[PDB]
């Protein structure tokens, strides 16, 4: 399941509106820690762990995964 | 909505040093090519191939260095896995 690597970080946010999931590369094996978002078009972009709104954003996706409302 | 050619995650093999290599030098990325930076360090392997490879198992992997997003034949093997 973990088969690829990010080589660059997307530079600018992308608006919550447009993510839908993310799995975290923490493998020492890729040249540098990521998080990589799905988009709701399933698009893959690797991006920054240390950027603020690459946290909120994981805390704002967990958080609807936890709430959902019927 | 558009996002950089840099930014797709890039498939991978594994090896018996600490970091794994690309899979070749290029793909698609966002309409456009993603070409990894001259002297990534790669195995030349088609995707192809590599999407049909049994995960775990030790492969011998031909060893690269990305040139132009060509991942040039070095003419030396080493152990290899899908799986990191």
């Amino acid at each position: 399941a973990a088969v690829t690597c990010c080589y660059n970080f997307t530079n600018r946010k992308i608006s919550v509106q447009r993510l839908a999931s993310y799995r975290r590369i923490t493998s020492s094996k890729c040249p540098k820690e990521a998080v990589i978002f799905k988009t709701i078009v399933a698009k893959e972009i690797c991006a920054d762990p240390k950027q603020k709104w690459v946290q909120d954003s994981m805390d704002h996706l967990d958080k609807q995964t936890q709430t959902p409302k019927t | 909505y558009d996002y950089g050619t840099d930014t797709c995650p890039f498939p991978v093999l594994a090896n018996k040093t600490n970091k794994a290599k690309a899979v070749g030098c290029h793909q698609k990325c966002n309409g456009g090519d993603q070409k990894l930076t001259d002297g990534t360090a790669c195995y030349v392997v088609e995707r192809k191939v590599w999407d049909r490879m049994t995960p775990m198992l030790w492969y011998e992997c031909p060893l690269g260095e990305c040139k132009n997003g060509v991942c040039e034949d070095l003419r030396k093997k080493e152990d290899c896995r899908k799986g990191n």
